[PDB]
């Protein structure tokens, strides 16, 4: 039956297939990049970043209010994740931060590559853990 | 002298003999004697009891005193068969059967909230609108943002789904074609959304529908809002105490100990705790009386679920009596007759007190919490203009 | 079980309260009972035994053993269990549209994002022709067929819902 | 204080006579204090604001208490009126006798005074901007 | 259960095996009855309804 | 960092509450907190207008005058007696009609007494 | 001549969006209305079970 952490689910759906368009065009980024280009890809990945994070900060209060202890659970540690390259390293930037003016020099180049293919496996995952829950909880 | 079993009649100082008296056990005392052809003489009780034997000098009072030493012949009256009664005089058949029953007050209009105004859609719909409304305002910025035409960031896509909603239009309305089917979609949502509002608003204020929190003893031992009670002595204190079921152990062992005493001492009191508890007091008594004071004056009491126990009122004569295998086959006639059941209509319901509209205007506790919601969204909206003038 | 709700059963309440805890539990108990009568342990009228079995009977009725074997066998033996606002059952299909609606809008961002990225009379001169034609086609047979209207005036039987047609009918504007 | 239904002229206080709708006015009573408190809070920051104008910042800041007053008096009037209603409610209802609950000319005052002070909340921050501008 | 033919006035059932000696008691769901009352002895009731 | 004076905040209040409201509309987030709250306080205002007016519509469209002996015989909220003598009272003395006999019930116990003492007497109550 | 085409489609809907709030309403109040049996004298009344 239809519920409202049914529906807690069916809205998380909508919104990771934007989290996973937010990474492959994260991951062509630095692709590009290394091809060439700083200033451009400083502005065009800068703009990008801040929409993924509440996006998944949504879901940290949705499932709160739906009480999935579970699901957010395992929304925790993609969370804390997100906590740390905003309140202690986004380094110094101030435009709004973190993929901006550090570029090349070349150390964060191969951090944001491995991350890159980090966010794209868990929101594959979690696309799948949100559509088997939304199928779980409809039909039970 | 018990109602309506005999009750005195209005102008009994005018009246003598078996005509002083009125009710059920006098009509009923009627008709055993057409039956059984005898000539009878009704008599009320010296003591004012009904009958026990003394646990120090083992003389039976009340009517089956009356009974086992001689004063008496016969005892029409509601007079419970139980084992050490049966044992010293002669019951008949049960003329009424009957059991522990709850006493309520009757429910009323129930005064509401300040979040009565949420009440006609269920709160899980309200969860999923609040959600609904950041989830098509979150997909109206990433709709505009990126595939631009914008106007339409963050803020100006919670202001327009605010505003869609409240049905108050907008001041901008998105221009491409993906942001016109977020925006259009939430517009259907809020013509369905609000218009099951009002109409389910207007199913409540046309019928009246109060239901009872309680309609069973298994509803009153899952609960410790509702105080419930019996009298001080008697069966139905005895009940309680010696029961050993699932339900009536429960409820001896909140009774035993409740601070204040949940036991009053006289059924009145009892009648009266519940009429002056505002529906927090159910008294638990014989299920005759309960179906009485339900029909006197106020209409204040309620009789809810069923009995607890079952047991008879019989009619008793001396062991050894020649009335005892004729009355009992007199019971048994009236009973198959319909005259039981008719006798009872009588003087329950057909001589009840009580029996058995105009829509009035929306009073201000009604929609009380609306007002306070709004002073306290005026006095948060002062809060962040301070903090936007300090900030700035 | 057959009626829909449409037929009530007059019966004994011990059966009443048996068949309400039995699968399948489609049946309630509702109201007070309509007269009141008694079963009985009987003996020969002229027995030793009539008298300490009416003792025994008022001593298991007051020590609750009779109302431990009905729960017994009514209730523990039994087979079954034992808001007014508007729920999200009934508005259920407009949080599908919205959902859906949402999803469609996001899809119709990525095929403008990659037409925009990426990037006359021949075109209007084929498309109003097709449609006219088809315009003409569609109107064309439906005008001249006669299956407008399909049309069932039968009889129902209360025995399973058995039902007999008598006058189906299909129909057009100028055919029956 | 009471009249002719067991007319005493003593004027009772409500702590020392024991009706549950005169516990029911003690919820809505801090509110028009509050009001009345706002307003003398105003008022007397509102008179330094007409007898030292090298600081402008009075005026405003005394409109300010003349709009939280007012503000008070409207959840203390929800509050005093809903406490009637809900009491009206819960009363054995018997067709063989009558209610009747009306207001007074303190009640009215209460109502007109929030005209006033809302007002002079207006005119105190449109006074402000007549300083500052200058 | 019980009952009188009105022709043959005889009992068929389990009144009828305590009124012509087969049975000592009938612990039954047997309802107290008038006309039963009258050729056997009920005891009080069991189970009311 | 006006359009929003008093005269004009008192023309955003006036529309909003009858739901009409073009004009200028708040761009601050503390002017979008009041906006916001007053839009749901007239959402919930003009829909208990309208819910509680179909309330009234409806139950003065549910009701039924009396037009037979079966309608006073159910509907006991509106009182019904006879003359204390003659045929009128003997009828319902003497009925084994089940609607007369429901009546009888009635007025034999009723407080006051229904029965009037005559005909100029029980015009009179009517 | 557009605000021909503009008023009698805002007075369309104005009928059409009424008529749905009016028939759930009458739905959700007939809905309400319904009483279940719990007497015999609820049999006795309605002649329809
Ligand atoms: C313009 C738009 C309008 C904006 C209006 C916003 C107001 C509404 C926003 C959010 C809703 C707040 C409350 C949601 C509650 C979740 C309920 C749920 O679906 O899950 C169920 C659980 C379990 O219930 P229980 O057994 O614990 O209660 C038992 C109750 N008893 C004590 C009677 C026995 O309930 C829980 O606690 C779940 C765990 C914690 C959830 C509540 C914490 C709220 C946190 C963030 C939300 C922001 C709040 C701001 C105000
Ligand atoms: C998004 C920005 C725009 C909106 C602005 C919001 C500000 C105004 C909102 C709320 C403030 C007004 C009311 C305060 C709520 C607590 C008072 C209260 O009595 O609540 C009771 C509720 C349950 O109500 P009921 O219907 O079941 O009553 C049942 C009564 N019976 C038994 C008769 C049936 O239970 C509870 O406490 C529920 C938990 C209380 C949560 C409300 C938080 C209040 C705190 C601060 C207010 C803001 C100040 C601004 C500066
Ligand atoms: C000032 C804001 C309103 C304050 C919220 C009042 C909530 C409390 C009111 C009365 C007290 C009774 C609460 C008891 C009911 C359920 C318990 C609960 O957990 O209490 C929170 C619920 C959450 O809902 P639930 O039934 O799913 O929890 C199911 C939880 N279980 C399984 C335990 C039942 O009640 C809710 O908060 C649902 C109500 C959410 C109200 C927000 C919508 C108002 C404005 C809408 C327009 C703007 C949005 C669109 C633009
Ligand atoms: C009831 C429980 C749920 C409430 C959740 C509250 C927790 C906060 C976390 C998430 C809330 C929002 C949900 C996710 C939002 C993702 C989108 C986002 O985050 O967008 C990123 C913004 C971009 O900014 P932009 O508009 O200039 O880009 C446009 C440029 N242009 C202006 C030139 C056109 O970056 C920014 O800093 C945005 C600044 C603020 C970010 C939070 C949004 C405000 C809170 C909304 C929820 C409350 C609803 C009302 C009750
Ligand atoms: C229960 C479910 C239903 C209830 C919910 C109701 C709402 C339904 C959801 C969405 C409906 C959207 C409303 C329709 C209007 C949107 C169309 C539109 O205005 O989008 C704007 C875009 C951009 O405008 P532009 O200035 O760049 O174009 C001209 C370029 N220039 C000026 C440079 C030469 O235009 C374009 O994409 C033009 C291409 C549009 C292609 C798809 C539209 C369908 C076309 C024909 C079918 C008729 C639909 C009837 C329904
Ligand atoms: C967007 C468009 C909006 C514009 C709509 C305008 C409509 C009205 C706007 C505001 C009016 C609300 C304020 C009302 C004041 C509270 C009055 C109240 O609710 O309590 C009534 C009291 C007491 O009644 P009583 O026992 O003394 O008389 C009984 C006479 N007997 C014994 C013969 C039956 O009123 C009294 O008479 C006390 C003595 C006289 C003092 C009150 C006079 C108030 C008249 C005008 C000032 C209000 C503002 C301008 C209008
Ligand atoms: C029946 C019950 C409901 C009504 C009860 C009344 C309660 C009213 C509470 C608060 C409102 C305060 C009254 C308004 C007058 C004070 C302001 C004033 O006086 O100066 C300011 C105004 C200039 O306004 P603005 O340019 O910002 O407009 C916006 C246009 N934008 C944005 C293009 C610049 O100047 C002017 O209009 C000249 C003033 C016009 C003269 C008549 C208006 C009343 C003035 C004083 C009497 C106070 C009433 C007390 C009762
Ligand atoms: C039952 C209960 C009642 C139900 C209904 C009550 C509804 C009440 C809610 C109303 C708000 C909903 C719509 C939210 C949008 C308003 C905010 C806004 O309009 O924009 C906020 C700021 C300032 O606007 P602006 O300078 O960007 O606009 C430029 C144009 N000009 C220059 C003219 C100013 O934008 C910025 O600076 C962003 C910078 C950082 C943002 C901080 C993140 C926290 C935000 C939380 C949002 C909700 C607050 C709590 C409520
Ligand atoms: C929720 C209660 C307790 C207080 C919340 C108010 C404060 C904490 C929040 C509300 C949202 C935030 C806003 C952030 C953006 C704007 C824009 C800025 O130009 C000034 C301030 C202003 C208008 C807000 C200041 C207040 C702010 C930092
Ligand atoms: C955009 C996508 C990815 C988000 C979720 C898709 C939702 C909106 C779609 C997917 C297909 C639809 C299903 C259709 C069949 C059933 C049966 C119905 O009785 C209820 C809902 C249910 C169980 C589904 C609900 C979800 C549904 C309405
Ligand atoms: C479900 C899908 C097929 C429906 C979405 C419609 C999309 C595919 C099509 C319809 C044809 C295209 C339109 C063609 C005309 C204009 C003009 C052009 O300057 C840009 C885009 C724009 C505004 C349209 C954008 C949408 C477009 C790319
Ligand atoms: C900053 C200001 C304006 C907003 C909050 C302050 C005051 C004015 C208001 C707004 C809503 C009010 C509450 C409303 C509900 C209850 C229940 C009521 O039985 C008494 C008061 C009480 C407990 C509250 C008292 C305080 C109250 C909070
Ligand atoms: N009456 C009223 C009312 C007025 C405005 C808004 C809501 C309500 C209201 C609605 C409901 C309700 C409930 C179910 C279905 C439809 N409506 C209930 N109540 C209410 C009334 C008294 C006590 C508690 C709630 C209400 O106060
Ligand atoms: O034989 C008995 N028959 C009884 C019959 C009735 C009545 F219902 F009025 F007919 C009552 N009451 C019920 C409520 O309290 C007031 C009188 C008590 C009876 N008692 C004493 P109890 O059962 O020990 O309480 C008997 O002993
Ligand atoms: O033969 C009879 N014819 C009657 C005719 C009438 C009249 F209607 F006036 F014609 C009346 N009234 C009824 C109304 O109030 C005025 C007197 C009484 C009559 N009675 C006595 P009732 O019938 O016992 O009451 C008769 O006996
Ligand atoms: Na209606």
């Amino acid at each position: 039956a239809f519920t409202f952490a049914a529906f807690c689910y069916m809205l998380t759906l909508v919104l990771c297939a934007s989290l996973i368009f937010f990474v492959i065009w994260h991951i062509i980024a630095f692709d590009e990049l290394r091809t060439d280009n700083i200033e451009r890809i400083c502005c065009l990945l800068r703009k990008l970043v801040v929409p993924e994070y509440s996006i998944h900060g949504l879901f940290c209060l949705m499932f709160l209010c739906a009480a999935e202890w579970v699901t957010l659970g395992l929304n925790i540690p993609l969370l804390f994740y997100h906590l740390w390259r905003y309140f202690h390293r986004p380094a110094d930037g101030s435009e709004v931060m973190y993929d901006a003016v550090s570029i090349m020099n070349a150390d964060i180049l191969n951090y944001c590559q491995k991350e890159s293919w980090c966010k794209l496996a868990f929101y594959l995952l979690s696309f799948f853990y949100y559509l088997y829950s939304m199928v779980y909880t409809l039909v039970s | 002298l018990e109602s309506p079993y005999v009750m005195m009649k209005k102008n009994h100082e005018m009246l003598e003999g078996n005509e002083r008296y009125e009710g059920y056990c006098v009509d009923l005392a009627a008709e055993i004697a057409k039956h059984c052809g005898f000539k009878y003489k009704l008599t009320i009780v010296g003591d004012g009891k009904y009958g026990a034997r003394d646990a120090d000098t083992k003389i039976w009072n009340g009517m089956v005193g009356e009974l086992v030493y001689g004063k008496a012949d016969i005892a029409i009256a509601p007079l419970t068969i139980t084992l050490v009664r049966e044992e010293v005089i002669d019951f008949s058949k049960p003329f009424m059967s009957l059991g522990i029953s709850i006493m309520i007050k009757k429910p009323q209009k129930s005064k509401p909230g300040v979040f009565s105004f949420l009440d006609p859609l269920a709160y899980e719909i309200w969860m999923c609108i609040v959600f609904a409304y950041i989830g098509v305002s979150v997909v109206l910025f990433l709709v505009s943002r990126f595939s631009p035409y914008n106007e339409f960031g963050i803020f100006n896509s919670l202001w327009f789904s605010l505003g869609a909603f409240m049905q108050q239009g907008c001041d901008i309305s998105p221009r491409s074609l993906s942001g016109r089917i977020v925006g259009g979609v939430w517009w259907f949502f809020t013509l369905i959304i609000i218009s099951s509002y009002t109409a389910n608003l207007a199913a409540f204020l046309t019928v009246e529908r109060m239901v009872s929190p309680i309609e069973s003893a298994e509803d009153l031992s899952k609960q410790t809002e509702i105080a419930y009670g019996t009298l001080d002595s008697g069966s139905t204190k005895e009940f309680f105490r010696r029961s050993k079921i699932a339900v009536f152990d429960k409820m001896w062992t909140y009774m035993r100990s409740a601070e204040p005493s949940v036991f009053v001492r006289t059924t009145a009191e009892g009648v009266a705790r519940v009429r002056k508890s505002k529906g927090k007091y159910a008294y638990l008594l014989e299920s005759t009386m309960n179906e009485y004071i339900e029909q006197r004056k106020p209409c204040d009491t309620m009789k809810v679920g069923g009995n607890l126990d079952s047991k008879g009122y019989g009619i008793a004569t001396p062991k050894g009596s020649s009335l005892g295998t004729p009355v009992n086959l007199a019971v048994l006639k009236l009973s198959e007759q319909g005259v039981l059941d008719k006798l009872k209509n009588k003087w329950w319901y057909d001589k009840g007190e009580c029996g058995a509209e105009k829509t009035s205007a929306l009073s201000l506790s009604n929609v009380a919490g609306v007002f306070y919601i709004l002073v306290g969204g005026l006095g948060l909206a002062m809060l962040v203009a301070l903090i936007e003038f300090c900030y700035k | 079980r057959k009626s829909k709700g449409k037929y009530a059963y007059l019966l004994e309440s011990t059966m009443n309260e048996y068949i309400e805890q039995r699968k399948p539990c489609d049946t309630m108990k509702v109201g007070g009972n309509l007269d009141s009568k008694g079963y009985g342990i009987a003996t020969p009228k002229g027995s030793s035994l009539g008298t300490p079995v009416n003792l025994a009977v008022l001593k298991l009725s007051e020590q609750g053993v009779l109302d431990k074997l009905k729960n017994k066998w009514w209730y523990d033996k039994g087979e079954c269990g034992a808001t007014s606002a508007l729920s999200l059952s009934n508005v259920a299909g407009v949080f599908y549209i919205l959902v859906g609606g949402l999803g469609l809008a996001m899809l119709v961002a990525l095929i403008e994002f990659c037409y925009k990225s990426r990037a006359g009379r021949k075109a209007l001169t084929l498309l109003s022709s097709v449609f006219a034609v088809c315009g003409l086609g569609l109107l064309g047979i439906a005008v001249s067929t006669d299956y407008w209207l399909y049309l069932e005036e039968g009889i129902i039987l209360p025995q399973n819902q058995s039902t007999e047609v008598k006058m189906s009918l299909h129909s057009g504007l100028w055919r029956v | 204080c009471f009249l002719a239904g067991e007319e005493r002229g003593r004027c009772f206080t409500i702590e020392y006579v024991m009706v549950n709708v005169l516990k029911m006015i003690r919820s809505a009573t801090p509110f028009p204090l509050v009001s009345l408190f706002f307003m003398f809070i105003g008022f007397i920051l509102s008179n330094i604001g007409h007898i030292r104008p090298h600081r402008t910042i009075l005026a405003f800041v005394s409109g300010i208490f003349f709009i939280l007053s007012g503000l008070s008096l409207v959840v203390g009037l929800v509050l005093y009126i809903s406490s009637i209603n809900d009491e009206m409610l819960n009363r054995t209802k018997d067709a063989e006798t009558y209610f009747n609950y009306k207001y007074g000319w303190s009640f009215a005052f209460a109502a007109i005074s929030f005209l006033l002070t809302e007002s002079a909340g207006v005119m105190s921050v449109y006074l402000f901007m007549k300083r500052y501008t200058a």
